[PDB]
């Protein structure tokens, strides 16, 4: 808890080097420093942040989501300190006007190649098929890299025109997503073609690709500076160079800035600040980490003037220049998840490229907001206190019968009920039997309440035409109106009492996990 | 925390 620091950093980074900086800090101050590298730490952090590390290391892209959620302290570096780091690194860690992390290092992917298998790396993605042909002849392959994380395939996807969210007039437009445009389709198609033609395997992941390259089995890989240490150990004669072009266009990697945030709930914020500013972000601190696993082009000017000398760093920055700084907006999480699914599905054959990217386009922009359920009127479908995810609906967008919707009841109160009828639907109840457009409709979500009722009927007979805001001449639901009922029908105050609601009151659809799925 | 009344 109190007289110590717990730090999270990813498994692929120099965590032993960071721990040595932690030992120096313990020597000087008596404050113990524990460095952990949990699997999927970037997803776990919100879970635990309630506990959780005092300091969390990740690429800057995740931090706006963390900050929006109130999980991060605003950092308070003075001018003198701010001047020690490149201005553009500070830009990566600013969110809603405030600094929310300490930038550490600029990361971009490069093409890494074995000079003994391949003295001249290919200028173009288009050469790789032939090249693989030649290399297969001697029991080798041309190219292996991690296909499970879209970070690694994004440079190819963006080459001919893909993008995440358009940045225009000083802000990102969350509605302008570049995932299923022509450029993205061509790139992902070429990737799938490589797999179809057995020049790559769809199951290749980080460790498989790294082992292959470091054991001399593949001529090329795609990875960041962190990977160079293991290659040094392997004695592969390697080079780090500019990524090939695709359709004449440079590959465009998403550039990250490894950043260090301070938990908003930490009682050691002052120690965290001391550690980061005066131990880590020094020539000596960065060197210790860098010596373990290279950081990339560091944020600290004094040390970067040394590392910029390295040709491999010159390559890293060259690839960066053709790419783009990741957005840090909260929507990034949804983007990456959408694009991970799309690549995996297109590569495995589960979907075509058009299908995968059409779904990804939709999912990357779909805004999701957490809500807490209050009351028992949706029981047992939703319970009092239940945390749910709510898919925000665009102003005049596709609501459907069965959807459970959050809506504004008044200026202060949001309600949640199930859509039983949409505009145009003719609806009534005869006892507990639902009739929509002349057909009885089963309501399996009421099965429990139907079989544990206090009364004769849980919903009871009624007709739309008798309800507030209805067409009193018709059971057909008016234009822009919706019939909503609570699943706990016996106790629910819903359209039976307050009538049809308006389309403009609806905020989103509640997402449900279905208990069953394929194995 | 956004709350929704069931
Ligand atoms: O693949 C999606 C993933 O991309 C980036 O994660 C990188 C990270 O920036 C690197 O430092 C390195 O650890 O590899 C990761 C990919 O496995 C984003 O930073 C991350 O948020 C995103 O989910």
């Amino acid at each position: 808890h109190h007289h110590m620091l717990v730090i999270w950093i990813n498994g692929d980074k120099g965590y032993n080097g960071l721990a040595q900086v932690g030992k120096k800090f313990e020597k000087d101050t008596g404050i113990k420093v524990t460095v952990e590298h949990p699997y999927k730490l970037e997803e776990k952090f919100p879970q635990v942040a309630g506990d959780g590390p005092d300091i969390i290391f990740w690429a800057h892209d995740r931090f706006g989501g963390y900050a929006c959620s109130g999980l991060l302290a605003e950092i308070t570096p003075d001018k003198a300190f701010q001047d020690k780091l490149y201005p553009f690194t500070w830009d990566a860690v600013r969110y809603n006007g405030k600094l929310i992390a300490y930038p550490i290092a600029v990361e971009a992917l490069s093409l890494i190649y074995n000079k003994d298998l391949l003295p001249n790396p290919p200028k173009t993605w288009e050469e790789i098929p032939a090249l693989d042909g030649e290399l297969k002849a001697k029991g080798k392959s041309a190219l292996m890299f991690n296909l499970q994380e879209p970070y690694f395939t994004w440079p190819l996807i963006a080459a001919d025109g893909g993008y995440a969210f358009k940045y225009e007039n000083g802000k990102y437009d969350i509605k302008d997503v570049g995932v299923d445009n022509a450029g993205a389709k061509a790139g992902l198609t070429f990737l799938v073609d490589l797999i179809k033609n057995k020049h790559m395997n769809a199951d290749t992941d980080y460790s498989i690709a790294e082992a292959a390259f470091n054991k001399g089995e593949t001529a090329m890989t795609i990875n960041g500076p962190w990977a160079w240490s293991n290659i040094d150990t392997s004695k592969v004669n390697y080079g780090v160079t500019v990524l090939p072009t695709f359709k004449g266009q440079p590959s465009k990697p998403f550039v990250g800035v490894l950043s260090a945030g301070i938990n908003a709930a930490s009682p050691n914020k002052e120690l965290a600040k001391e550690f980061l500013e005066n131990y880590l972000l020094t020539d000596e601190g960065l060197e210790a980490v860098n010596k373990d696993k290279p950081l990339g082009a560091v944020a600290l000017k004094s040390y970067e003037e040394e590392l910029a000398k390295d040709p491999r760093i010159a390559a890293t920055m060259e690839n960066a220049q053709k790419g783009e700084i990741m957005p840090n907006i909260p929507q990034m999480s949804a983007f990456w998840y959408a694009v991970r699914t799309a690549v995996i599905n297109a590569a495995s054959g589960r979907q075509t490229v058009d299908e995968a990217l059409k779904d990804a386009q939709t999912n990357a922009g779909a805004i999701v907001t957490p809500y807490t359920i209050k009351g028992e009127s949706m029981d047992p479908t939703l319970k009092d206190g239940e945390r749910v995810a709510v898919n925000i609906v665009g102003y005049k967008t596709g609501l459907e019968k069965g959807n459970v919707v959050v809506f504004h009841a008044n200026k202060n109160d949001d309600y949640v009920k199930r859509v039983i009828g949409v505009p145009g639907d003719k609806v009534e109840y005869k006892n507990d039997t639902l009739y929509v457009n002349g057909k009885k409709q089963d309501e399996p979500y009421l099965n429990y309440n139907l079989k544990h009722k206090q009364g004769d009927y849980i919903t009871g007979t009624f007709q739309v035409k008798d309800l507030p805001n209805a067409n009193p001449k018709s059971n057909v639901i008016p234009k822009g109106k919706y019939l909503v009922l609570g699943d706990n029908r016996e106790v629910s105050k819903d359209s039976r009492a307050f009538g049809l609601i308006d389309e403009d009151q609806i905020v989103g659809k509640v997402s449900f996990r279905f208990w069953s799925h394929p194995q | 925390d956004h709350d929704a009344h069931a």
